[PDB]
């Protein structure tokens, strides 16, 4: 049995906004240290990485560790059920052949009790090494959405080029091209070891920025060759992190 | 454009 | 001659705004006691009846009673072209061929003049016995809207499971099954008047269609009893009410 | 080369929003004076004069005349990249093979700059003489843009009676017709400078297009002479105008 409340249920609407358009399917691995998430999108160019400790839910038991397989799409659909101030109790049985989710509020008119089916996933998992980047930027996240919107009118992909006073960022196509400067201070801080020059495909950082809700701020981490990661951080609680694999 | 396994 | 003139002219637009998806065409049965319009929609599954009582109009005249024939769609066009303070009159001459609708603030800058041409239709009319009903919820209409909607994304029916203590929505497709209960208050009350427990089937595509008729009460009440339609009532504030009427499944 | 800040660069965003829908392509044509364009929808049913003068932006220069073609769409999109408080300049050197836009705020923490490709076109000018009209009609804009949206689910042509004490706008269709009066005020004025009656047709779908211009002003003047083209204008507040021409029916 597994069984999880948290009262701000609205961090887990918003959570299923953020993955769904990325990912159909994937597994919730559950121990008794919280909930994790792990996939790849089906093209292999991205992978989305969730974190929700056992600490940041109100109630939080797994009796024994958990792999369930879930259609995003469909546990989407059942979120859209819950209203934005909802208590909401996540419940899976022994068997887990279905999660239960039970939507509340305080004055408990309505409760509303969901039942969805899981799915068998070949759950494969992969790891990250907690490395040092060259370049970290934290910067309001609104305002990475509205650059990652308004560069991809001019481009598909954009060149995000970071040094120790301020972050580039440009890109190009039919109608002309564009830039721009963000400068260190709603604080843009930069901490950088060295210069990064990146270039991503600006499909999929608009993908991740669906995740913007869950945060104020978001991180910008880049080394030359590796992975961009952008993550949110889900405060009290855990993140979700995102990884772009650059280009060329 | 690159891919992610190659990466980890 | 008929003329009727309304203050609250967005009643009138909430009024056809809550018909128009439901119904093409349709009957105003005008008469000295009011306006009254009845009509299934094509399927034959629900019946919609609206009362306008003569008295909830600011004047009303009927020289003569009539059956005006109605595209409920040019209707529900024209009024979009009133705005939501609007005074608003409804006018037929004596041969009917055409409606005319006045829109009119009180500034009275602008004054508007539709005409709209009317049809031929088989006035067929009913009658429903006045019952008392097995099971009556009365409940907020935002929180029975958004049910409606909700359970549609899970499956094409809800079963409705009425009580003493409190009333179940339930519905089942292929992501799954959900049930939402719903409590009697103390104090957006929600109470219930029950002779005997009811647990009935309706089409959701159908209740959303009836909830389109929200906006003209903050009050919905839902009649229940054995193998009888479902009727879904909102109150048209000191002046009527529009009624939805839903067959059971099985 | 040449130059030109704008502090409130909203009225830029704007002034392409109103033009993109009906114009695809068009010559800016820089001098000293000011920014003019000019230029006739495809269907050659209408025309399109911005005038933006010199002394409206906060800097200004233009070492010579030029005649920038842009692709308006282009530069629609590229002024979507531009926050409605921030500060615009625009920029083209001698050559003039690109336009450069740039986008900054105050706090100077975010400054952004796009380089459009410029294009070669037919640059066709064309003169209008200065005229009196027999009727000039002022009046809010949002009325006018409600008046010609409304009507345009009645008909696809309006016709404007204006006389002395008001303006009449009519249209008719296969679902009736409609009048909407409006009266001069007294003290939002609705103001009419008349020498003779007027009565003219044109065709909705055209001026549809011209209220994509309302947020410019909070007032519209319409200019009408009998087998004239009328015109609609938009007061760009201490710069210049926006006037829409259109041809009438028969």
């Amino acid at each position: 049995m597994f069984e999880a409340r948290l009262v701000q249920g609205s961090i887990l609407k918003k959570v299923l906004e953020a993955l769904k358009d990325l990912i159909n399917e994937a597994c919730w691995d559950i121990s008794s240290s919280g909930v994790n998430l792990q996939s790849m999108d089906s093209s292999h160019v991205s992978l989305v990485q969730l974190t929700l400790r056992s600490e940041g839910f109100d109630t939080y038991r797994c009796d024994r560790n958990l792999a369930m397989g879930v259609n995003l799409t469909s546990m989407s659909k059942i979120l859209k059920c819950a209203g934005n101030e909802d208590i909401i109790t996540l419940r899976a049985e022994d068997n887990a052949d279905t999660l239960a989710l039970v939507f509340e509020a305080p004055n408990q008119e309505k409760v509303s009790d969901y039942e969805m089916k899981l799915m068998d996933l070949d759950v494969e998992q992969l790891g990250i090494p907690e490395q040092e980047y060259s370049c970290v930027v934290k910067m309001p996240s609104g305002e990475f959405a509205r650059i990652c919107r308004d560069l991809s009118h001019i481009g598909d992909a954009v060149v995000i080029s970071c040094a120790k006073d301020g972050v580039k960022f440009s890109a190009s196509g039919e109608l002309g091209n564009g830039n721009i400067k963000l400068s260190q201070t709603e604080a843009v801080t930069i901490e950088m070891n060295e210069p990064v020059q990146l270039t991503f495909a600006l499909r999929y950082l608009n993908f991740f920025t669906k995740a913007t809700p869950l945060s104020s701020t978001v991180t910008l981490s880049m080394s030359a060759d590796v992975p961009l990661v952008v993550e949110y951080k889900i405060a009290d609680m855990g993140h979700l992190k995102y990884y772009l694999a650059p280009k060329i | 454009q690159t891919l992610l396994d190659l990466f980890f």
